């Protein structure tokens, strides 16, 4: 059991998928507490989450949340799924919402997983900008490839994946 | 399983 | 007729005309759908352009559209008018909203048109940004200078104006 | 008396106390006007500053105040308290509402006095944006550090503090 | 620069292009100011106009605007577009909204622009109250026949135009 | 004592004293009951009137009112005030609303005293509509001239007034 | 089978019947479309009526239906039950509902079925403009007298009826 | 049925 | 007191 | 002309005639303004009396509204039609109100016109608040006992009445 | 069977029991009718007492409910349970709710039955007014002591305790 | 340390530095808390006040708060700033709301700190009460006479003013 | 002109 | 049962 | 410039 | 600062 | 007709 | 005078 964990996730489609991750992470830290984008909302019932994480910061429920107070209670911070805007955000230093605005004040325990399209991936100013935060000692995953469900065209085709939980225990603790 | 747009 | 096209609407005050451009579009590219920023709908009631556009999108009507489908449903994508902000947010990859998130998505496919203050236009920030775009192949129109009637003072005075369809069609088609 | 001074007063927890400022300064400007971040709303009742204040810039009262009109009425403009992200949005020429559109469009005329936690003033991608505002001409004042009252634990401390009145008549008139 | 005028806008496709006209006629009358019919605030967001015009009755933000004094304070009354509906209510004296209101009260100053479709135009009814509108010295201005685009397939097709403004302002000041 | 009495109120700026009508016939019919127009609302609150008269009709309250059982229950209706538009609207069987359509209905017991300004008093249409009314049995009151209080400047001049109870009394029982 | 047919239904108290018609009508016509006027939906869901007829035209959910589209998909338009004051409406020209307006539009296919009480019947002003629908091409029904329940006495008097379906065929057909 | 009010 | 506008 | 007069109209159901003595005041004093009791607002549409008075003073639309500007502004201050419960809470110094606040802060200027039923008159608490009233010299108006409408019954009796126009003068000017 | 009788209840902890007294009454009392204090409805469902009282007085069903009539209709008046802020509001002549204004028009038929924390009880300002109450004939009954159900403590101490429906009537009928 | 202190905020114009004196008082106290009148909260986002007092009672988030409680929960408590209506309020044993309650219930541990204009501090009725206050062993502390910002004109003139924290803690406890 | 409850 | 706070 | 249903 | 309308 | 602000 | 978090 390792330190308390906070996961921040983004609007990523895999969002709906995150209480897989809350449930295998609390095997493994002493607390496993959540904070979700504005957009993601739109995604899942983040309410529901309540019972499997310890904590759900809801910015709404409270506009008043102490970001310090939250990097603070943490020893990892993840940002799972993590989309390409917040990643150019955090990138930027920019923090219009509780999530990024916590991401800014805990760079330094910042754990980025990048999920999107291959295409999203390509964008020249997504990839400046993950350039930069590498260069900043912000630890950004490198997503991995493999057979992934396309809602677009119902195909498995080859595509970015999610990171299994061995590749983000190990990309965390390592 | 993994999914994409 | 060429392939679909869509049109970027930000909230420049020269949206209002958007229709326009769209009633012109028409009669070159098989389809001319629309998408707006927040922002724009401040402007004009954008319900009204479902008469001239073959197909609206509205990020609030459907909060899940897919920004990949947009994207490969379409052969060009236009920013018209092109506000400071949304330029610099697509320099910076940025996109917290449909709009810009297309924009990410589509940036091969990608045509800027930008208007605003020249005041606005002198802005550094946004020159290094559309330096930024220039380098890494994405469109960016040279605004033309002529009479715009400011409205500050009912009187036509020289400043950035919109691009006419002919140079709108050989920037895009050339 | 010196000129129309604009104050552009961003969500810090500091302006809850943004009204000894503009009584303050209305000693010394002909007149002292307002503009708050949509953030900062959760602070205060920016109602109760028309009281204080020559004019309250209301974005939501009217959504389509000239920007150009702002910035032209104003010798000064000052960003007080300024948060990271307001900063950082500045420095990336992104103005998704009326304080940062008014602060791109004035840049020349812009002043900026950082108010935040130690540690969030670390943030490496924060001191880039401050880097590049300066490089730019964009006046940024260097937090002044004293002891300060930490609402987390209600006992003082060392960290940034707000800037006294003789420091931000000097910093901007001088 | 001759006296103030006022513009009618009624529930017309074309009204929102209305504001081509306020610049127009602006350069031509010391005020050009706009009321709307109910309906046309489906077609678009009136309070734009605001930034074109002297000044914007709104019978929704004061429900006690004093026709007398709006008929008074022109020397012109233009409606324009003038719907079907609108010139039938003008014709039997009807005046259940500010418009119409407005209308009877100054019928000695109107000036009526209608549009529609050619086949609306034929209609009996409608025709007998333009004869009626004219025998008693309402100015009806003979609608344009011309090319014109149409929503519904988006071609172009020969039917009633809007007036261009020398049309305008010959019918108005002779 | 008479029979039961109805007024239909129209919104008519002397509806705000409609209140010392009803208190005076309430001396000489069985009961006086009240029907206001929509608009009218926004001149009084309609509620306080249920203190003075025996019954208020409020199509609101409740949409499916009978007009027949209400034309039934009295032996005399009176529009009063009447206004230009209730008047133009009987007069061309116009009934879109309760009490049009109640005055529709009831014509046979019909007495309208007209109340406006002297100039809309002199619309064509108008006045073609009063010689209908009365060719065809409905009793149309002429309006008094004498001092009344205009709005629009705080002076007595010549205009129509509103009926005296005599005048009132006389018109509807001889 | 015929052409396309639409029913235009008024707040008449026999619309809360216009079902029986829909399905009947159905074995005649390839469509039977509705439209109701907005007064109607006090006296029945419209919602259902989508169960019988091909397609529900609702100005509610869709402020911008083109009437043009409208009357040009149809052979043939009856207003049923048709009320004095849509009857009135149109004999004026008057469309400020989008019933009204296709009625104007197609007045050339028009087919008009009167329905209320006898004493409504014999308003002096709907006669004079039924006269006028007559001698302008519209074809108006001579509604049929008989026992009829009348909701206001509970009693089977002799009064207007509704039309039976042979007879509603008849009028349109021949 | 036919009604009437 | 009687009124007009 | 003498100075500017306020208004201060309380729940009493006789402040439904509160216009007659605008208009007539008007004629001697500079301005007259309005202020009203929150319970008022039950009897009347406020908004109506912004035709008669020279100002409106909102406690809804403006709840910072400066009770002392209010008072400076004024030469006289009338409580007029003033409730028993009003007249009470101004003898004890209870002002959670605007009309009540200002009352106190005025009361070298005010003038109090009773109005109730002769049975509340009798009241105790209310005599002995109006002996400390007067004895501390705040000017109340002995209340004038003549015919009057009853509104349960809707016929005449014996009852305190309103003052007329010259008693309010003679008692506020002498 | 004596006359009716009305219940002023205000927001005691014990007004939910209010039943029980309702019950009680009834077999004493031609009808038990009730009035509550705006506060009370946070205590109780003040629309199921309608299933034991006669009548339920609800200002908000109806703000013009005539409590000069409600007075008239009662023989005995009583504020069970009183709370100390009511019956302070009484001394003062204070009346700014319906049961206020009832107590302030019924003095003489007034019994009021105090209930509250004995610390309350203590109070100098209740106390003067209860004398001042009294020394006005308006019956007051002196609170009994006894074991009562502290909901603080959920202890059986010693306080003040609602009074037995034997001493009610006697206080009242005596 | 002293024991639990609460402070009642009432609606003066300087309960927008309230939290200045949390801050100070926090240093001196083992809690500090605090209530608002509902007045107040036109002036400030009490919501905010959660960081720096150890509680915040709120009646509308919790319309059942035990009084009885909140008063024994305290040893101090202040009504700071007190404005002229809650002395008033305080005086007469009126609590109509949680914090005249708790001020009525708590009257043995209170402690008035009177801010308003000095126009309002004469008024007799404020000043009886402020004497009956006294005279029944609740300390009122004699308002500081000095330099004030005069919100009416932007002029620092003498008045009232507010106490200095030596002021507030010798007045508490000594 | 006068009303009372 | 009688009741206190 | 000129629409039409 | 001290403040007083 | 081009707009600026 | 300052706060932080
Ligand atoms: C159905 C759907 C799925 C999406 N999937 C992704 C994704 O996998 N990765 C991504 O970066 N954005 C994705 N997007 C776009 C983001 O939701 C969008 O850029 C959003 O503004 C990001 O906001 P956030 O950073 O506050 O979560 C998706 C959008 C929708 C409607
Ligand atoms: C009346 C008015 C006109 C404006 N005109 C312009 C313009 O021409 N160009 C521009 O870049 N911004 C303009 N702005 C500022 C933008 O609306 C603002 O920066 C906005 O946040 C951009 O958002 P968007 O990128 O989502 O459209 C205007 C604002 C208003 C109220
Ligand atoms: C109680 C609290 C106090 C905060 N204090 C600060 C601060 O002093 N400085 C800062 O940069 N952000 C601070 N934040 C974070 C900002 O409010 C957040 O980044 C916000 O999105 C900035 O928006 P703005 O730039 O529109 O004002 C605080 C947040 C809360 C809830
Ligand atoms: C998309 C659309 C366009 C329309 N165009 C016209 C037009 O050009 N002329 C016209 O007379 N009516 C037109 N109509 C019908 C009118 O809006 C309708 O008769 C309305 O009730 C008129 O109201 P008004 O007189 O208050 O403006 C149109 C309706 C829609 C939905
Ligand atoms: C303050 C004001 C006063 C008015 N006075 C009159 C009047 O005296 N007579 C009249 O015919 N219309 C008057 N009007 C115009 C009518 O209110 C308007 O024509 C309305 O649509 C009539 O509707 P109704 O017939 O349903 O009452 C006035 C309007 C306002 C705002
Ligand atoms: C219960 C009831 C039944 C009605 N029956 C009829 C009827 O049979 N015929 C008619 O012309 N009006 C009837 N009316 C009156 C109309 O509903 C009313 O005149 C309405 O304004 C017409 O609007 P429309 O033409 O938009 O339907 C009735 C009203 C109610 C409340
Ligand atoms: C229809 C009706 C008429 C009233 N008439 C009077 C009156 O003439 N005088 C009075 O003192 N109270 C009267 N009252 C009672 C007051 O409205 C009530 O005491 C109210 O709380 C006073 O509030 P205010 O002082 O804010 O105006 C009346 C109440 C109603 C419902
Ligand atoms: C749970 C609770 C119980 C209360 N019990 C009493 C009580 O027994 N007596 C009393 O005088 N006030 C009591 N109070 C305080 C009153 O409700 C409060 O003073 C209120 O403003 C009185 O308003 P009213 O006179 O309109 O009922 C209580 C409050 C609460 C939240
Ligand atoms: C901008 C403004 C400032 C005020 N300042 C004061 C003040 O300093 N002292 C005071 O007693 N009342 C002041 N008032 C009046 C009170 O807010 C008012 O009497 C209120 O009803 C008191 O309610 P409370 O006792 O619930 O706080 C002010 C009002 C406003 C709108």
């Amino acid at each position: 059991m390792y330190g308390k964990l906070l996961i921040c996730a983004t609007a990523s489609i895999n969002v709906i998928n995150i209480n897989h991750y809350i449930v295998e992470l609390k095997q493994h830290f002493d607390e496993v507490n959540i904070l979700f984008s504005p957009s993601s909302k739109n995604f899942i019932n983040t309410d529901v989450l309540k019972l499997f994480c310890d904590n759900l910061y809801d910015e709404i429920k409270d506009p008043l949340l102490n970001n310090i107070n939250i990097v603070e209670n943490h020893e990892y911070i993840l940002v799972l799924p993590a989309s390409a805007n917040t990643i150019n955000k955090i990138a930027n230093g920019i923090c219009d919402n509780l999530l990024t605005t916590v991401c800014l004040t805990g760079y330094q325990k910042l754990f980025i997983f990048p999920n999107m399209n291959i295409r999203m991936w390509g964008n020249p100013f997504l990839q400046k900008n993950i350039d930069l935060l590498k260069n900043n000692d912000v630890k950004v995953y490198s997503p991995d490839m493999n057979k992934s469900f396309e809602i677009s065209s119902g195909r498995y085709k080859n595509n970015i994946t999610m990171p299994n939980i061995e590749n983000v225990l190990n990309f965390v603790l390592n | 399983d993994s999914y994409t747009c």
